This record gives structure tokens, C-alpha cells and sequence, in this order.
RNA sequence: CUUGAGUCUCGUAGAGGGGGGUAGAAUUCCAGGUGUAGCGGUGAAAUGCGUAGAGAUCUGGAGGAAUACCGGUGGCGAAGGCGGCCCCCUGGACGAAGACUGACGCUCAGGUGCGAAAGCGUGGGGAGCAAACAGGAUUAGAUACCCUGGUAGUCCACGCCGUAAACGAUGUCGACUUGGAGGUUGUGCCCUUGAGGCGUGGCUUCCGGAGCUAACGCGUUAAGUCGACCGCCUGGGGAGUACGGCCGCAAGGUUAAAACUCAAAUGAAUUGACGGGGGC
């Protein structure tokens, strides 16, 4: 219902979940959508075709703002890392270029335990 | 003595205060005697990363061989300064004045 | 390589940007030994090098910062 | 740790010859010096251990240079811990 | 420009460049023996491999 | 007397130690900028946060802790251990060619010092992690593994503790005894020198000879051939327990038995069987 003229879409992926979100270079937020929120869950939400499908619809929910060229920074290393890239690139979306924005700390917190299973 | 080579940065802003701002630098050592082998002056260079939100901060580089007490009063000297942004001090082993790789690359 | 023995230079300078940049990936990561030939003796030289250059904002930690 | 300076102001104090270097007084003297400097450092470094084994390495080199110098000679080791005030 | 070719000039910079590798490493905490146990084991593995 | 030990002059390499600064990445929290319904979690779930706006996303700030790659088969330290960068005080090792001292050496009961982690006392600090604990699950059970939380603790200062599979399960010093491939670190020589090819050291990894070993294996860094000194062992349980002494604020440590009990306990290797071990 207002456009920016261009766009920037931020993949976050988790082992869990992806999530999809258009956003001005700003940074200011105009669409999102969640691998989770596209009626998959538990380990229907975790899977290629579930990015795949949350892309086109964040895709479509911000399509009225009339976003064309987009840069995408895609991050986790979660399965539907280029699978979202692939389908949100649908709808005629003018991919500029990709970037790596994955969190590496320097040797800076503890993770938690090893788990035993 | 000790030789020790200074590379230090300063705000963009107050680059017209940096020859200003060098005499004392350059008084401390001479009121100690000490010598001084290489003055160099990069100017503005392009930062590779922000710092304090600034780019495009000035480059001073001097090397100095005077009593380590100099040096130290110098350091403090250097964190008063506000312009200032980056003070490297780095013991040489000998006092070099061959040309500057940077000043070479003009 | 061991370019710092055909050269024979006795010190690397973290000022020779041209020099480290060769020594550094896009990521601005290091790059092995056991990918560039250098020496263990200048391998030490050029890491202690390249982190004092990135202390004086002449190179970058990160690609992206 | 001493300086070129002091290390040949005390050999050529101690030393019977300037050339001279390995006599027990000259290293029972450039012992002492460098024990007597220490004192400064680990008056603020209380925790520093590593260096406090080379200050006990360096006492108990002087310990058995001056029981050699006592059995050979009472006379050398007599002026010499007197100059040096040791075992007052 | 085609996406297709342009995709996989991302799948090259960010496989060598590890950080998939990396998450999974820093995922769980190692212990320090066990690092170095690990260390050692892929030494004398890639060590004794080129001489067999 | 100078060959052992040590001193001096010149250099080299190093996460050796103490102290003080400092930088970048990341986590968390806070305040907000846009924005909408999920987020997070797992075998699958739920508890748990979220419509008072979460998570996602951008900006700015606070704070504590740790230093991606470089990084190694690397290095240094007596051992425990030691990893961004810079400065300051500082210990040791090594090399070169000389000069000097003249057996000044080795080992070491008691003694003294250092000594991972946990733990203790006082005062701080507290982002992450996480005993106990709280809830959600799994299960026949589930005081567990799994999940969301979470306290001491981890961090700092000064004291204490003195223990580890503190291990190379291999005490220290010295001499002698076929070789091969490496790494790291100095250095003499010679090519015309850049590279390069010869000599001599320091430390270190891996094969393997003689010999040794019960075997496995060790093998010039011996577990070979010897010498000097010290510690320790004397069947398995009972027991590194009791009692006493010393030490500790306390947890406890150290020194250290006997009665009784059994006829074995054990080491290495072999042949099979078996494995919710592999490969074909
Ligand atoms: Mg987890
Ligand atoms: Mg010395
Ligand atoms: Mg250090
Ligand atoms: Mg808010
Ligand atoms: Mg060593
Ligand atoms: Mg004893
Ligand atoms: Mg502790
Ligand atoms: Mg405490
Ligand atoms: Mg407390
Ligand atoms: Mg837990
Ligand atoms: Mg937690
Ligand atoms: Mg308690
Ligand atoms: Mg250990
Ligand atoms: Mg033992
Ligand atoms: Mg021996
Ligand atoms: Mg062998
Ligand atoms: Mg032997
Ligand atoms: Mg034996
Ligand atoms: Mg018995
Ligand atoms: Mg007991
Ligand atoms: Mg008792
Ligand atoms: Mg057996």
C-alpha cells in the first residue's frame, strides 16, 4: 500500500526454522514469513519445500509495495539456504547479488554442552 | 635508548590542528636529547573499517629513539587528545629511515 | 613460495599492504602455510604483521567489518 | 639481565685482571648485583614464580661459589663478603 | 547475467570459506582434551596415511 | 692441569612469567526505528517467551568473558601449564668464534618452594555456560540421558586447599652402541650470486637394525651396554581403611597397620564366539 522503490531480503535459517523478510536498505521492515507459518510444523517446518514455500509467500504479502531489485544476505547454516534463494527469486525478482552474514564469534561465548543421544 | 616507531591516527576534522599538534610531540623528545630518523605524513587514507563512525582519518608516522619515561609521557599525552583516534607505539630493534612503504607507493 | 627467502627480505613490514594483501582471502581471512609455501619462521612474521595492520584500520577483520 | 655497563664495572672492579671474567669474585659479584636488582621486581611481582626459580638459581649458584671461595682461601672470601656485606 | 550460474558462484565462496563447518563446530561446546585428542588422532591418521 | 661445571663478549627463536593498556567478531540485556504472528524447542512434543508487539530487521548504548583463521606433524616452560595486538619489569634455552675460573661436580632422606580442576574464607564482578534446584517429557519405572529455565560456581583481588589416568602409566646425571625419512632452530663454507649444493650444532616427530623384553613392544630422545645417587614393590580382597601423630577454617590430605578371608587376583598374546563395530 506504499512503496520504497527497491528492497532487501534477509534470510535467517535455523536447524529448527527459516524465516523470510523484505526490508528497506534502511533496514525498516515491509514484509515477512516464516517457514513455520506455512501450516508446516515440528519437522514439516524444517525442509527445503517449507522455505521454498514461506519465500513466495513473504514474496506475495510484500508484493503490493511493488519491490523489484532486492539484495539478499541469507544466514545459518540450516537446510533451504539456496532453496529460499531460488524461490524467492520467482515472481520476477531482480536478484542484484548474495552475501554470506552468518554470526562468527572470534573465540567470544561458551556454547552450551555436547548433548548425548 | 630505545627506538620506537609511532604510527598514529586523527580525526579528519582537526587534520588542520595535526602540525599543530606534532611540536610537542616532537618537543618532549628534543628537550630529552632524543633523535628522531623518519618523519612521514600519508594524509587522509581510506579506512578498511569505521572507527567511531569515521573513514578517511589522517596517518602520522614518526620514529623515535629517546628514555622509555619520554615515551610513556607521550602515550598519556595521546589518550588527553580527543582528534586523536589510534596511538600504535612498537619498539624497533634499530631506528629505520629508509623511505615508507606508503610514501613509496605515492 | 617462501617468497621471504628468494627476496631475502629479513623483516615483513605490516605497513607493505600490497605484500599482506597477497596473504589475505576476500573473507579476510589468513591464508596456511600449507597453501601459500611460506616458511613457518615468516608465516609467524606475517600473522603478527597482518593483525598489526588490522589494529591500524589498514586492513579488515571481516569482509564485512 | 644487566646491562654491558655495570657487567664490566664489576669485572673490572673484582676481576685481578680486566681480561679476567671467570673468577669466583667476579661471578660471585655480578651474582650479587643481579640479586640485589631483583629485589625492586619482585617487591611488585609477588606472583611471578617463573622468574623468582631463576633468582633461586642464582642465589644457590652464589651459595656454592662462596663455599669454594671459603674452602680455597679464607682470605679472598673474607674481603670479598665484607666488600659485598654477605653473611653479616 | 543468469541466476543459475550466478548461484553457484555462492555455493563455491561460502563452502571455502567454511562458516557452514564453523556453525556446526561452535554449535556444542568441545572440551579443551577433547580438542586436543581430536588433533592428534587426525594427525596421526593423515600422518601415517602417506606413508602406507 | 682443563676435557666436567661455571663466567664474559655477539646474536637468534619462542602462547616462558608478572603488570598495565587496548582493539575487532560474537552472545546477552536496555532504549528505540520499521513490521505483524508466531517464535523457540524435539524422536515427536510440551513447558517456555509473544498482540503491553515477540522473534525477524536497522540504528545507538551498556556490560562481562573469551581471543575465528594464523595454527602445525609448531613453539616455550622443572612440572602444573602458556595463544589477538602494544608497552613495561623479567627468567631460561641455544649458537658463533675466542678469552677467563680451575673439579667449584652429580645425586639427595628430612627440609623448602611451585603445583590442573573442583572446593573453602573475605571483598568484588557476573554476558555466556551451568552442579543443586524448578518445571516439560521419555519410561513399567526415570530421583537419569532429552527440553525450557536456573543458583552456587566459572571471572577479579588477597589467603587457604595440595589433590588428578598430575601419564611417556617410563626418577635424575653421565659415557658408549648400525641406519632411514621428517619438522623446528641457529650457524661455517662454496658455487657468479639470487635461488642453490655441501658441513656442524639445539630441540623435536615417525619408521626400523643389533640387543633387550613374557609378549606387546622399546630401539642413539632405549625399555640396549654401563656407572653414581634417590624413591618405591613383596599374592588378591580387607585398605590407601582403621588407630595415633602432623597439617587444614572446613572439606579433607599425608604417614600407615592388623584380625579375618580366598587359592587365586593379574600381564601380554592366541583360537573361536559375540558387538545396538566396520568394510566388501
Ligand atoms: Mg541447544
Ligand atoms: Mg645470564
Ligand atoms: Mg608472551
Ligand atoms: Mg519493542
Ligand atoms: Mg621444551
Ligand atoms: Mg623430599
Ligand atoms: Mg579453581
Ligand atoms: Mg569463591
Ligand atoms: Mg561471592
Ligand atoms: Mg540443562
Ligand atoms: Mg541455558
Ligand atoms: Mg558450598
Ligand atoms: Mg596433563
Ligand atoms: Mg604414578
Ligand atoms: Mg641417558
Ligand atoms: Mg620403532
Ligand atoms: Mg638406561
Ligand atoms: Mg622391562
Ligand atoms: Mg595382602
Ligand atoms: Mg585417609
Ligand atoms: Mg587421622
Ligand atoms: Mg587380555
Amino acid at each position: 500500500r506504499k512503496q520504497v522503490s527497491d528492497g532487501v531480503a534477509h534470510i535467517h535459517a535455523s536447524f529448527n526454522n527459516t524465516i523470510v523478510t523484505i526490508t528497506d536498505r534502511q533496514g525498516n521492515a515491509l514484509g515477512w514469513a516464516t517457514a513455520g507459518g506455512s501450516g508446516f510444523r515440528g519437522s514439516r517446518k524444517s525442509t527445503p519445500f517449507a522455505a521454498q514455500v514461506a519465500a513466495e509467500r513473504c514474496a506475495d504479502a510484500v508484493k503490493e509495495y511493488g519491490i523489484k531489485n532486492l539484495e539478499v544476505m541469507v544466514k545459518g547454516p540450516g537446510p533451504g539456504r539456496e532453496s529460499t534463494i531460488r524461490a524467492l527469486n520467482a515472481a520476477g525478482f531482480r536478484i542484484t547479488n548474495i552475501t554470506d552474514v552468518t554470526p562468527i564469534p572470534h573465540n567470544g561465548c561458551r556454547p552450551p554442552k555436547k548433548r548425548r543421544v | 635508548m630505545r627506538h620506537y616507531e609511532i604510527v598514529f591516527m586523527v580525526h579528519p576534522d582537526q587534520s588542520e590542528q595535526v602540525p599543530g599538534m606534532i611540536e610537542r610531540y616532537t618537543a618532549a623528545i628534543t628537550g630529552a636529547e632524543g633523535k628522531i630518523h623518519r618523519l612521514e605524513d600519508w594524509g587522509r587514507r581510506q579506512l578498511a573499517y569505521p572507527i567511531n563512525k569515521l573513514h578517511k582519518a589522517h596517518y602520522v608516522l614518526m620514529n623515535v629513539e629517546a628514555p622509555q619515561e619520554v615515551i610513556d609521557e607521550l602515550e598519556t599525552t595521546f589518550r588527553f587528545n580527543d582528534a586523536v583516534i589510534r596511538s600504535m607505539v612498537m619498539r624497533t630493534k634499530h631506528a629505520v629511515t629508509e623511505a615508507s612503504p606508503m610514501v613509496k607507493a605515492k | 613460495f617462501c617468497r621471504f627467502t628468494a627476496e631475502g627480505v629479513q623483516e615483513i613490514d605490516y605497513k607493505d599492504i600490497a605484500t599482506l594483501k597477497n596473504y589475505i582471502t576476500e573473507s579476510g581471512k589468513i591464508v596456511p602455510s600449507r597453501i601459500t609455501g611460506t616458511r613457518a619462521k615468516y608465516q609467524r612474521q606475517l600473522a603478527r604483521a597482518i593483525k598489526r595492520a588490522r589494529y591500524l584500520s589498514l586492513l579488515p577483520y571481516t569482509d564485512r567489518h | 639481565s644487566l646491562s654491558t655497563e655495570a657487567t664490566a664495572k664489576i669485572v673490572s672492579e673484582f676481576g685481578r685482571d680486566a681480561n679476567d671474567t671467570g673468577s669466583t669474585e667476579v661471578q660471585v659479584a655480578l651474582l650479587t648485583a643481579q640479586i640485589n636488582h631483583l629485589q625492586g621486581h619482585f617487591a611488585e611481582h609477588k606472583k611471578d614464580h617463573h622468574s623468582r626459580r631463576g633468582l633461586l638459581r642464582m642465589v644457590s649458584q652464589r651459595r656454592k661459589l662462596l663455599d669454594y671461595l671459603k674452602r680455597k682461601d679464607v682470605a679472598r672470601y673474607t674481603q670479598l663478603i665484607e666488600r659485598l656485606g654477605l653473611r653479616r | 547475467e543468469p541466476f543459475d550460474v550466478a548461484l553457484r558462484r555462492f555455493k563455491r565462496s561460502c563452502e571455502k570459506a567454511g562458516v557452514l563447518a564453523e556453525v556446526r563446530r561452535r554449535e556444542f561446546y568441545e572440551k579443551p582434551t577433547t580438542e586436543r585428542k581430536r588433533a592428534k588422532a587426525s594427525a596421526v591418521k593423515r600422518h601415517a596415511k602417506k606413508l602406507a
